[PDB]
């Protein structure tokens, strides 16, 4: 289902990937959500190709990420998070909505997003 | 391919650089898809505690291609394991 982003994000700059294994997950930065807001999306897969490929632009998160994932986000791909934040083949960073579409969150609203690792994930689940 | 012992030094680093470059040259799903692959193949052959972490995640001085091989090497020598086929 294609659709339009909306959301301003969060301003927080560091290593903003490591809140995606603590909490409810991170917030998308408000640098990520420039690149996204106003823009449309055919299908969800392509929004999470272009996220990933708006990290890649974003120095803030470059910094913090291996060559290795540097390539990967520049490819539109997931990265993959350490292997303690692993969940059996679950290992790459998530893009989650905190409030589903049936109760009711928006598809595309980035202010509705967060990072979380495999494992941060479950642990959220668990405590609802 | 079944085992790390069946991969020469050269053509285990040869899978391991496309964790940096697009030797595929597949893109979107099908790249990901492949890559997917390429990991969990890693982590079978390889037997490593820190599974894709030695890519994704590795020591300092370790991140490039030939440390990824070097640290996958120095491990299984360290556990008695078979190495990559000569050579």
């Amino acid at each position: 289902e294609p659709g339009v982003a909306t959301g301003n994000g969060q301003p927080v700059t560091g290593n903003w990937l490591a809140g995606a294994s603590q909490g409810d997950g991170v917030p998308i930065p408000s640098q990520i959500a420039d690149q996204l807001r106003g823009k449309e999306f055919k299908s969800w897969r392509d929004f999470r190709e272009q996220f990933w490929m708006a990290v890649s632009k974003d120095p803030s998160a470059l910094e913090n990420l291996s060559p290795s994932n540097r390539y990967f986000v520049s490819q539109g791909l997931a990265p993959y998070a350490v292997p303690e934040e692993h969940l059996g083949s679950k290992e790459k960073f998530e893009i989650h909505h905190v409030v589903p579409l049936e109760s009711g969150g928006a598809l595309y609203n980035i202010d509705n997003l967060v990072i979380v690792t495999p494992k941060r994930h479950s642990e959220i689940h668990k405590e609802l | 391919k079944n085992n790390l012992s069946d991969y020469t030094e050269s053509e285990f680093l040869e899978i391991i650089e496309e964790f940096f470059k697009n030797k595929s040259g597949l893109k979107g799903s099908e790249l990901e898809k492949r890559m997917d692959k390429l990991v969990k193949h890693f982590e079978e052959v390889t037997s490593h505690p820190r599974k894709s972490g030695v890519i994704f995640h590795p020591k300092p001085g370790f991140e490039t291609p030939e440390g990824i091989v070097k640290e996958v090497k120095e491990w299984r020598a360290a556990n008695g394991l078979p190495g990559f086929k000569a050579g």
